RNA sequence: AAUAAACA
């Protein structure tokens, strides 16, 4: 009954986005949103992975975002953003210096039942626009109340007028902007007093108005000068023109108009729709046809405004001036094409951005040519797995022979993301899988170390044994090495480059040799009383740390080079536990070329960071092994057992604080913050991120840093749940796992001439594994991702196991030429005789793809086109049963596909049952082995919806009928059916029973029998539910449904004929509510990695790019989370003011019984002082909750 | 394919258990129904069932050879007293009444019988 | 068999 939500991949996809002054007034920086999800990018230009879109901070909100402005304050350093949250919550937040979170100015709630006049469900969206000059900020609640913000505390207290008690009656607002000039905050408002429907207009000719309502903010009145009322009846967004011209453009479907106060009406026609549909005076813009009806639109900066139409297709509208500032006419030209967008920004002066939610939202550049065509490059783009509509999890095909023998499957999954120009397959898969390209068995040794010996390859291989040191000689073949030189006689501690690599340092417990390879110069004997245990590099600076904690420096000098002893001056109130180095190549740490920094953790709890030619205290953090959330400086106790500062990120820019504390991962960010202390310190802080790994079961590291592995700089965290730590140029960290070769203990980065770029690890077993990452996935998003363009809308995919291929359904816009009629006879169509000033409807040809998992390209020969008016209502993998193999079920894959022809044709349907069969292939084509058999292609009577399959029966949805069909030699025969309700629109099953899935009314399940041949109703679900898509949660012995909505919901069904609330066996019953922040189509099942013995995370793929998850729990071990999530809830400084508790609400009795991974996320995110406070506030210990909690994130660790 | 992976043939829910032995199906009201939407009682088929003419699942009896004409488009009166089939097998039929009496037939989709 | 054909 009990589940635990957890998020395990953010949403890709911007629907918000704008371009302000987030971190402070130097510089501006792009502000997008998506959903439920902030992101700040700044803007690189000489990047090296050139512009590029750098990520500077994120932020996840408990809310999905529904509008976003920004406006800099009164004496504001920042410019805070105006968010909007459903159900008209206003939230104004800033960054803060300091912390590097957010800081919630101001909460609005205005979710009154009487602002909404009656009207429950709340179909507007709140709106949140603001005056250009920063007077105020108005939004519209609920489509009838324009809450106004007065601005200058920086603030006013807000009030609310009511829409439809001003003048001309406005009561269907479409859109509303604050215009330019003026003197007070003029707001244009479009709207339909008498509204009509494009299909209605012959007796509702042309009703949108515009009133520009003037507000008095400190008088609290609202005159409402200027308004035009016969505008056309289907116009689409308003858009305010800025100050030197003025006034407004209002995107109509087909006309485009400008309007201002002084100036009469004037506006284009842009095809012959407007003959009958529009009185208002249009003109004929000459060599333009098309369509404005989701356009996005921005200005350049006077008299040039740039519209990306649907399609994709963006014009540079350009408003031809008089002398008297006045618009004469329009000039369009056809720029290029790009990304189907869904928001557009100017950011610095000839960069846009096209935020998109299916596509790859991305960074333009427009140039002048040599009146005024601009001409588009792109120069970045944002990588986003769009709405993912279908997605099903395949095995992949290059699973190395040495992993071959694993217990645990191995697959990832393949998501039907974007949609139309931007359609693709996104090749999803969470762990990281490495190609062992040669594998050895040296046990004895632990750990090991890489130097580069003479366009840098690593020349040697150094490993350490319990009393002696191998060396491996690199080349063409690698070979052990017996001559002079190294130290095989005891073991080493550290072996590595100084210079730049051109002398080799290792570090015995007696000394340190310098080596030019296998040639030594010559030895230093350290004589500490105490074994040295470790140490840490730089390119001069050599820091050895003894076993007592005593600290000595040694330093290059040249003559020929040689380390010099340098003692330093430290004051050993107590011990050195661990060391660090750390260089500025691109340095922030500034205390005011390479700066370099010596980290330093003593054994009182405090951390100290010096400047390395000196040794002068920098920073000092009192109490670091708490793991506190901003470690700011101040210039029993827990083991601190490794400590490592790497710069990741563009030429080695932003650095990172990793640490290792008893069994407990925390690692820092770290930003820049001035600091007037004023003797000298660094004007930097940390700040702890969020994780999902923990290190539960000579001195031997687990921070591994590496650079340029298959192109990537980070660090490879290893123990017993190994994890990469990959920052491109992009500046996002990426944490991805490798749960394959089990526990890892060492790890080195490796190139070698058969070898290319990759890396070198031992397994636990003692294996040494030469290994390549795989080349085509691409590791920079927040899964492994290859994007697959078929530049044409997929609908489905259906992984066919046998022959191991991918079957995806797609379509491509063909405009349209005939009109089908049905008169009596036959039907008859009608040709399309138009203008040719007139664009065409969209007519979509299906046809279905063959892609293959070997190399990502399609399989010619292989494409099934169907028919001129077929559309394709499901793809899936269905097992049909069959005397030929040794099993009794086959694995075809089956489709089911209808014919579109208006509501005035009887639309019919096809079942397209296939099967891939491997032929010869074709001499020079290996991928053309693989090749359609269609066994059955008959049309059936009526729609085909929904497919299932049921212990190797077909099931089938046509009409108000869903059909069982059994697969003979050629023929279907019909076996049994129910008359069900009104559009079933998806069906799941297994063991006999059927769950479907209504557009609008209810969910069912069904029970086959075998022996009589019938099917039938066992319960339904008795409310009306807009479902979207449906699922199997399974428990040890409970079937529970799980069912999205419509509503962005999931709610999981049980049937329980004991219970009295239902009736007996008749009514299904939510048992667990639960609000994702995202819609949901896509649904699937896996085992997890004695408890959890028989229970499925039943995983899904959100609308909005995000993959969620819903593992089942027990009731003991949910009641110690939800003591422990209602004090996460209250006693937590939440991002925005938002509310975790009344977000994840069901949005209608709210039966939630599911947790949020994602607050619950936070405790582990909590310092351990932190940690022990609200354990003992609900009656535990962290003990008990770091067991419950790393026990949902171990089992979920897949793909 | 769904069942390489997180293959359930193992489990015996409590689904399958609720529907084995019915699990508290009430004696439905009204006795002039007509069971319908249910499939079957299989204490009925093995022994004696328990409850007669007020029981929720359907009574089958024997020597039913024509399906019924008016139960395909979702219109039972008779229920379980009917003398004809409920299936949905394409070979118990019965004669189209215009193709037998009336020479040919007239649309181009009968599902009803055809012979000579 | 109880309206399969209830047509303009
Ligand atoms: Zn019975
Ligand atoms: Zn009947
Ligand atoms: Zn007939």
């Amino acid at each position: 009954m009990y589940a635990v939500y957890k998020q395990a991949h953010p949403p890709t996809g911007l629907e918000f986005s704008m371009y302000c002054n987030f971190f402070n007034n130097s510089e501006r920086n792009l502000v997008v949103a998506g959903t439920s999800q902030l992101y700040v990018y700044r803007l690189n230009r000489d990047a090296e992975a050139r512009e590029k879109l750098e990520l500077a901070a994120s932020f996840s909100f408990f809310g999905n975002v529904m509008s976003m402005a920004s406006v800099q304050l009164a004496g504001a350093k920042r410019d805070a953003l105006l968010l909007s949250f459903k159900d008209a919550k206003l939230s104004v937040v800033e960054y803060d210096p300091g912390t590097h979170d957010l800081k919630t100015l101001s909460l609005h709630y205005f979710e009154e039942p009487e602002l909404r006049d009656g009207f429950v469900q709340n179909v507007h969206t709140p709106r949140v626009r603001v005056d250009p000059d920063g007077r105020c900020a108005a939004m519209l609640v609920y489509g009838t109340r324009l809450v106004v913000l007065p601005f200058r505390s920086s603030f006013l207290p807000s009030y609310i007028i009511d829409v439809r008690a001003l003048d001309e009656k406005l009561l269907n607002i479409i859109d509303l902007q604050f215009l330019h000039g003026y003197y007070e905050p003029t707001l244009l408002i479009l709207f339909e007093p008498n509204q009509t429907w494009p299909g209605r207009v012959a007796v509702r000719q042309d009703t949108c108005s515009i009133v520009a309502i003037s507000l008095n903010i400190t008088q609290k009145v609202h005159p409402v000068i200027w308004s035009l009322t016969s505008l056309p009846f289907d116009c689409t967004q308003a858009l305010a023109v800025p100050k030197p011209i003025g006034g407004v453009v209002v995107f109509a479907v087909n006309s485009l108009l400008y309007l201002n106060q002084s100036v009469p009406p004037y506006g284009v026609a842009l095809n012959s729709l407007t003959t009958g549909t529009t009185a208002f005076p249009l003109r004929t813009q000459e060599g333009v046809r098309i369509t404005l009806d989701c356009a996005q639109a921005t200005f350049i900066s006077y008299d040039k405004m740039v519209i990306s139409l649907k399609g994709g297709e963006i014009y540079v509208l350009t408003l031809i001036t008089d002398g008297m500032r006045s618009v004469r006419a329009f000039h369009f030209d056809k720029a290029a094409a790009s990304v189907l967008t869904t928001s557009m920004v100017t950011m610095e002066p000839g960069y846009l951005f096209l935020g998109s939610r299916l596509g790859n939202s991305l960074l333009l550049k427009y140039t002048e040519k040599l009146l005024a065509t601009y001409s588009f490059e792109v120069c970045d783009s944002i990588l986003n797995i769009g709405p993912c509509a279908n997605a099903a999890v395949g095995e992949p095909a290059f699973l190395s022979e040495e992993f071959q023998n694993s217990p645990e499957p191995d697959l990832e999954i393949v998501v039907c993301s974007g949609h139309g120009k931007n359609g693709a397959l996104s090749v999803l898969q969470k762990s990281i899988r490495p190609q062992v390209v040669t594998t050895f068995e040296l046990p004895g040794c632990y750990d090991m170390w890489t130097v580069i010996a003479p366009g840098r390859r690593h020349g040697f291989l150094i490993l350490s044994r319990e009393d002696s040191t191998m060396i491996l000689q690199t080349g063409q073949e690698i070979m052990e090495l017996d001559t002079s030189g190294f130290a095989t006689q005891g073991p080493t501690v550290f072996a590595g480059n100084i210079g730049d690599n051109r002398y080799i340092v290792q570090v015995s417990p007696l000394g340190i040799r310098l080596l030019e390879g296998v040639n030594q110069l010559h030895f230093i004997p350290v004589d500490l009383g105490a074994p040295i245990v470790q140490c840490a590099v730089a390119d001069p600076y050599v820091v050895i740390m003894s076993a007592e904690g005593h600290v000595t420096m040694f330093l290059l000098k040249s003559d020929h080079h040689r380390l010099a002893l340098h003692k330093p001056p430290l004051h050993h109130q107590s011990k050195v536990i661990t060391l660090c180095l750390y260089r500025d190549l691109s340095g922030m740490f500034t205390t005011e070329e390479p700066t370099h920094w010596c980290l330093l953790v003593r054994e009182n709890g405090t951390m100290e960071i010096y400047q390395l030619p000196d040794w002068r205290l920098v920073f000092l953090v009192k109490n670091f092994p708490v793991g506190q959330r901003v470690l700011v400086d101040s210039s029993e106790l827990p083991l601190v057992k490794e400590v490592l500062l790497v710069a990741l990120g563009s030429r080695q820019s932003r650095p990172y604080l990793l640490v290792h504390v008893d069994q407990e991962l925390l690692i820092y960010e770290a930003f820049p913050h001035d600091s007037q202390l004023g003797q000298g310190n660094l004007k930097v802080r940390f700040k702890k991120v969020p994780h999902n790994i923990n290190f539960r079961e000579g001195r031997v590291a687990r921070f591994r840093y590496f650079e340029d592995i298959y192109g990537y700089s980070g660090v490879f965290i290893c123990g017993p749940s190994p994890h990469w730590l990959l920052v491109t140029g992009r500046g996002a960290l990426r944490l991805h796992p490798m749960a394959i070769d089990g526990p890892v203990d060492s790890f080195a980065p490796f190139h070698n001439v058969n070898c290319p770029r990759g890396f070198l690890y031992f397994n636990r077993q003692g294996e040494l594994r030469i290994s390549v990452l795989p080349a085509y996935l691409s590791y920079d998003a927040p899964w492994p991702v290859r994007k697959i363009p078929l530049r044409c809308t997929a609908h489905y995919v259906a992984y066919h196991v046998e022959s191991k291929v991918y079957a995806v359904a797609t379509s491509t816009n063909t405009p349209c030429a005939r009109i089908p009629r049905m008169t009596g006879e036959e039907k008859e169509f009608e040709t399309i005789e138009r203008d040719e000033r007139y664009i065409h409807p969209q007519q979509e040809a299906f046809s279905i793809q063959l892609i293959s998992p070997v190399s990502w390209e399609a399989i010619p020969n292989a494409r099934i086109e169907l028919q001129e008016w077929e559309h394709v209502t499901c793809m899936k993998t269905v097992s049909l049963r069959s005397e030929e193999t040794v099993s009794g079920l086959k694995g075809y894959v089956a489709a089911g596909t209808c014919l579109m022809q208006g509501e005035e044709v009887t639309c019919r349907g096809r079942i397209l049952i296939m099967d891939v069969i491997e032929v010869v292939p074709e001499p020079g084509q290996p991928l053309t082995k693989n090749k359609f058999k269609v066994l059955y292609e008959k049309e059936q009577k009526g729609p085909v919806t929904a497919l299932c399959h049921c212990n190797g029966h077909l099931v089938s949805a046509i009409g108000q009928k869903i059909f069982l069909w059994s697969l003979r030699a050629s023929e279907l025969t019909g076996m049994a059916f129910i008359d069900t309700q009104l559009y079933i629109h998806q069906m799941i099953s297994v063991k006999n029973f059927i769950l479907a899935a209504d557009v609008m009314k209810s969910i069912s399940l069904l029970r086959y029998q075998e022996e009589s041949k019938t099917l039938s109703l066992v319960s339904r679900d008795a409310k009306p539910l807009e479902v979207y898509s449906v699922d199997f949660m399974v428990d040890n012995a409970q079937l529970g449904f799980l069912v999205s909505d419509r509503d962005r919901n999931l709610m999981v069904y049980m049937y329980l004929p004991e219970a009295k609330e239902s009736f007996g066996g008749m009514r299904l019953l939510r048992r667990a509510d639960f609000h994702v922040g995202a819609h949901v189509n896509t649904f699937w099942r896996t085992p997890c990695r004695v408890v959890w013995e028989n229970k499925h995370i039943t995983w899904f793929a959100t609308l909005d790019g995000g993959i969620g998850l819903l593992l089942p729990m027990q009731e003991k071990t949910y009641r110690r989370l939800l003591m422990l999530q209602n004090a996460l809830t209250t006693m937590l400084p939440h991002h925005a003011g938002l509310n975790p508790r009344a977000f994840r609400m069901l949005h209608v009795n709210a039966v939630r019984n599911v947790l949020d991974g994602e607050l619950l996320n936070r405790y582990l995110y909590l310092s351990t002082m932190e940690r022990s406070e609200l354990a003992k506030k609900i009656g535990t210990t962290p003990d008990i909750i770091l067991d419950d909690l790393l026990e949902t994130d171990r089992v979920t660790a897949h793909f | 394919m769904q069942e390489i992976i997180a293959s359930v043939d193992h489990i015996k829910f409590d689904l399958e258990i609720a529907v084995e032995q019915q699990l508290g199906a009430q004696p439905l009201p009204f006795p002039g129904m007509d069971k319908s939407g249910a499939a079957v009682c299989e204490f009925f088929l093995k022994a004696a069932c328990g409850k007669g003419g007020m029981c929720p699942f359907r009574h089958i009896s024997g020597e039913k050879t024509v399906v019924c004409k008016h139960w395909l488009r979702g219109l039972c009166k008779k229920g379980d007293q009917c003398e004809f089939l409920h299936e949905y097998d394409m070979t118990k039929m019965p004669e189209c009444y215009f193709y037998s009496k009336f020479g040919e037939c007239s649309n181009k989709e009968c599902p009803f019988l055809h012979i000579d």
